[PDB]
RNA sequence: GAGAGUUUGAUCCUGGCUCAGGACGAACGCUGGCGGCGUGCCUAAUACAUGCAAGUCGAACGCUUCUUAAGAGGAGUGGCGGACGGGUGAGUAACACGUGGGUAACCUACCCAUCAGAGGGGGAUAACACUUGGAAACAGGUGCUAAUACCGCAUAACAGUUUAUGCCGCAUGGCAUAAGAGUGAAAGGCGCUGGUGUCGCUGAUGGAUGGACCCGCGGUGCAUUAGCUAGUUGGUGAGGUAACGGCUCACCAAGGCCACGAUGCAUAGCCGACCUGAGAGGGUGAUCGGCCACACUGGGACUGAGACACGGCCCAGACUCCUACGGGAGGCAGCAGUAGGGAAUCUUCGGCAAUGGACGAAAGUCUGACCGAGCAACGCCGCGUGAGUGAAGAAGGUUUUCGGAUCGUAAAACUCUGUUGUUAGAGAAGAACAAGGACGUUAGUAACUGAACGUCCCCUGACGGUAUCUAACCAGAAAGCCACGGCUAACUACGUGCCAGCAGCCGCGGUAAUACGUAGGUGGCAAGCGUUGUCCGGAUUUAUUGGGCGUAAAGCGAGCGCAGGCGGUUUCUUAAGUCUGAUGUGAAAGCCCCCGGCUCAACCGGGGAGGGUCAUUGGAAACU
């Protein structure tokens, strides 16, 4: 299905990672739909930039988070607006 | 095979083929029956008729065919009608 | 790479003197080996504008590579003469900076000072001596190494200053208030020598 | 609704039942010399009812594939 | 030419050959053919070694090798440096560059690689002659 | 937007040749300290030893073997996955690709959303138990057994089609409504209390995703390749497909294509991009991303939402292997590795912690994807191999006009430093989690458990004691390579005497050679330096930008003329070209521009810009 997931980048020892739409069979690292944020890991706390209404559409539209992406989503309050938007 | 999923799909596989492709040619003679009464000019043909497009949904069921496949065939039925 | 071989005969190859002293071109005032003394073939346009390029590299005791490299950013630079933005780089360059405050006599013990660590760069430890230093940047001397000889002879011996450097001699602490123009860097080096030499 | 495309063109024959081949010649620039060069493409439409004759001009619009190299379906007749 | 020309017969340019063609083929065993590939050396074998005459303003006795290539082909090669260990039957590797002296050698013998051994003595320019440092 | 050398006794011009620059998946020669980041079979799509590269589910189902009935296996059936990920580029000049469109000719598991259902039965079948044959692969035989396995019946037309109405389009037509005829599904598991939570199951629809098809335009050489085509071109029906269609077929016509390059031949995966260039261009298509194609060679279908399916099946073939000769087995262009080819490209490593993927309710299992580590100066970037003072200038080398020069402030000496190195110590981020234990809020419910969400506690590092930091100790262990006749930055001695040798070009060497070899000096660059190969530049040397044809290469021996190219003045008009505005799109990464992060840089991240002879649409109207 579609998945709202990780895209590694950065170069080694030093991940960073886009938040992107794609489809679960495309590679990590390869073809994707959207870009919906960016997540950077090595800040003490961790740096989220975050496209919240794309993010809003395409949960709304059946799209899965990933594990870490699902938290990152709950701490920008993003998993509360849609469980209100379902409501 | 050298993977044993890949073996036990061999299996499954060939029992599938043997169950589709039966179920198949029942509907191809259930069609066929009713072409061929059309051709002689019999009485049963109503009958004949429902069967035949009975065995085309039910052959849709069970995914034999498709449902665009079925649909062709019930059009194509009922002309011969 | 660093260049460790001899200064004097560095300097009287290029006819000037790379300390700003003189003391090495003031006894035999030409080329060094054996074929100096006595007179040779004038010199080609092509050997004049090596000559001025290796001017500055020598001065700022640079590889041929990174000296490339840093005029090659300097073209990007919109306003100004290539030539000119090219020798305020070179002057930002952390090793410059650490000399031109007066902690060094030569520009190699300026580096040695920078390489080894010695210095501080807003509070915080840099040891590149290709850093480039920001306007207003505070240059100083390591809790640690504030009490060596070297440098304290350095900070009371040079008993003078580019007039675009801020210093205090007792924090060791100085910046460049702004960055230099071309009358206040070397006059005899013809940096329109050297956009040609680069130009071609 | 979306919009097909609608060439004008000259009919060039019609020795095939219901269908007409046409001539659009457009005029392209030479990608070296910047010269503006002719250019003919041509198309298979389906004539309905064999109206449009040799030499005319008419206009046509894609349509699906009706036959093998038949993409486009007559629209008008707008000289003959 | 007028701009109606050049469209009709658009500019050609020479095409250019290399110096050294030996070198821009492989060879393939399988279909027996010959492959394009460019190769800054390649290994033959010698079958022969000699020495040769210059051409009219020069006189001396240059030294080659005749060398059939590991592509089949068949090429005259020149030994630089003084005094060499080379003889028939030998594997060598050859590099491009003519000699201008001689007329059909387009290829020089890579000294210290393969059997070819570096030059004796030699103390200047020794990465070329293929001598270590004394 | 730099030029230089070389035709002559000299000259101007023309003209080729050659060189100074940049680049690389390079190789080779000499040399070699470290670190960051990236890169590493370009040849034989050659053959491949060995291990690994997809499995998972006991909360679908029945057995089986233990644990002192718990827990843990073992194989069945069944479900999902295996058509992703990874590799390679052989084939392919072709709607393959790129870009712009179209489909009122399309399909779509898992994921969301909605409206419905989820009712009654039935006969089996492995597993198992014996037993038959076989060397082995593996086949059978009989007797049992379950399901979310299978099959009927029932109930569902909201689907399709037909018809009537209305509305509408771009021709076939589309949408809604209404009726009408004919037929079509399913399954239970876990847990609270017949009801109900939750995961599944069936029907229809919409979304999202993924796929399919059609079309305009664009990107190779050769006519010393012009003819090609016969399901070929079109039609009429039929059949077939998810779908239009000669997709197939039977008929009826005969057309279709092509000098605007058909056909044939040769070569080639395409692109984003990369190298070069002042640009116009030229060259290339490694790594990264997208698309395509292929998986021992050829063909086929099965299964499935999806494959004609790298680690599936069948057949044929070539090859390797095992047989008891009857018959069996196999496919590294997955990660390593081996042989072979080659000038030339890596460890048969650690881990699943991270990120992503499969299965599961979950713990979790699997993952050679991927994160890491190893090897190579292969590349790029950074830092070193010391710093300061230090003689009218030691010894030694080279050389002298024997006075002195030069190597040389170099060395020595004295004072310093610790980037590094060594010794000890101190020690990261990368982890977010999930699961679980607490409470809470919403919707629903008779009440619940639970679902969705929110807040706290708890929980996990392959790298690895890695980066990093601190302290002590010593300049101690850490530089070469090429060049120096002109081009071209850098010059003298010997040795050799057209010899030996050099050479990119011009040219050097014939007994006083800055050109050969050595030494001392010197220049350039520096952990590199040079050589070779390849591409762009210089090359205006195919000239669109940007050249020529009296005598240097170049006007057909001359006419007549088809097509084509070009074409006098003017009114109105159009608006294809041209110009212009807006919108859509031209992925991400990359160059470039700002802006931040790594001590700097390389490198990384964010925000832009650029890029089309793009489309749609509104304008202008001189010029064609
Ligand atoms: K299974
Ligand atoms: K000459
Ligand atoms: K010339
Ligand atoms: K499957
Ligand atoms: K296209
Ligand atoms: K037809
Ligand atoms: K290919
Ligand atoms: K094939
Ligand atoms: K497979
Ligand atoms: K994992
Ligand atoms: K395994
Ligand atoms: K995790
Ligand atoms: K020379
Ligand atoms: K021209
Ligand atoms: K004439
Ligand atoms: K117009
Ligand atoms: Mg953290
Ligand atoms: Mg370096
Ligand atoms: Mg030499
Ligand atoms: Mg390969
Ligand atoms: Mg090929
Ligand atoms: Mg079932
Ligand atoms: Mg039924
Ligand atoms: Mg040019
Ligand atoms: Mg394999
Ligand atoms: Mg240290
Ligand atoms: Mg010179
Ligand atoms: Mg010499
Ligand atoms: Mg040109
Ligand atoms: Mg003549
Ligand atoms: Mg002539």
């Amino acid at each position: 299905a579609v998945k709202i997931r990780l895209k590694r980048m950065g170069s080694k020892k030093s991940p960073f990672y886009r938040i992107v739409v794609a489809d679960s069979r495309s590679p990590r690292d390869g073809r994707f739909i959207e870009t919906v944020g960016t997540y950077n890991p090595l800040k003490d706390p961790a740096e989220v930039v975050l496209k919240e209404d794309l993010v809003l559409d395409w949960l709304s539209k059946g799209a899965q988070p990933s594990d870490t992406v699902r938290n990152i989503l709950s701490k920008e309050g993003v998993m509360k607006k849609h469980h209100e938007a379902k409501n | 095979p050298n993977i044993e999923s890949a073996i036990k799909r061999v299996r499954t596989s060939a029992n599938a083929n043997a169950k589709n492709s039966s179920q198949t040619n029942a509907m191809r003679t259930a069609i066929k029956k009713f072409e061929e009464a059309v051709a002689a000019g019999a009485d049963n043909v109503d009958a004949l008729y429902n069967e035949a497009v009975k065995a085309v949904d039910m052959a849709a069921t069970k995914g034999l065919i498709h449902k665009n496949k079925a649909n062709r065939d019930k059009i194509r039925l009922s002309k011969l009608a | 790479s660093r260049y460790t071989g001899p200064s004097w005969k560095v300097s009287r190859r290029l006819g000037i003197s790379l300390s700003g002293t003189g003391k090495e071109l003031a006894r035999r005032p030409y080329k060094p080996g054996q074929h100096g003394p006595n007179s040779r073939g004038k010199v080609s346009e092509y050997g004049m504008q090596l000559t001025e390029k290796q001017k500055l590299r020598h001065m700022y005791g640079m590889n041929e590579r990174q000296f490339r490299t840093l005029f090659i950013k300097a073209s990007k630079i919109k306003e100004g003469k290539h030539g000119v933005n090219f020798m305020v780089l070179l002057e930002q360059r952390l090793d410059n900076v650490v000399y031109r405050l007066g902690l060094a006599t030569t520009r190699r013990q300026a580096r040695q000072l920078v390489n080894h660590g010695h210095i501080t760069v807003d509070g915080k430890r840099v040891d590149i001596p290709s850093y480039h230093v920001e306007v207003g940047q505070v240059i100083g001397v390591r809790e640690k190494s504030q009490n060596i000889s070297t440098i304290k002879e350095a900070v009371e011996a040079t008993v003078g200053r580019p007039a675009f450097v801020s210093f205090d001699t007792e924090k060791l602490e100085g910046s460049f208030t702004r960055l230099p123009e071309r009358d206040e860097l070397y006059p005899e080096i013809d940096e329109a020598l050297v956009v040609e030499y680069y130009n071609q | 609704r979306n919009q097909r495309k609608v060439y004008q063109g000259r009919v060039v024959s019609d020795k095939m039942d219901k269908t007409i081949t046409v001539v659009v010649e457009t005029k392209k620039n030479h990608p070296i010399y910047g010269k503006r060069m002719k250019y003919s493409k041509k198309y298979k439409a389906h004539d309905e009812n064999n109206t449009a004759k040799v030499g005319d001009i008419v206009k046509i619009m894609e349509t699906r594939p009706l036959s093998a190299t038949k993409r486009f379906r007559l629209l008008e007749v707008v000289e003959e | 030419p007028t701009i109606n020309q050049l469209v009709r017969k658009p500019r050609k340019s020479k095409v250019e050959k290399s110096d050294s063609p030996a070198l821009n083929k492989g060879y393939n065993s399988f279909k027996k053919t010959q492959t394009n590939v460019n190769s800054p050396q390649k290994r033959g074998v010698c079958t022969r070694v000699g020495t040769m005459t210059p051409k009219k303003p020069n006189s001396a006795l240059r030294k080659y090798a005749r060398v059939r290539l590991s592509n089949l082909i068949e090429v005259t090669a020149y030994i630089p440096g003084i005094g060499h260990n080379l003889q028939e039957h030998s594997v060598v590797l050859l590099r491009g560059g003519r000699v201008k002296d001689l007329p059909g050698v387009r290829y020089h013998i890579v000294r210290g690689a393969l059997d070819t051994a570096g030059v004796n003595d030699r103390k200047q320019s020794r990465s070329k002659y293929g001598t270590k440092r004394p």
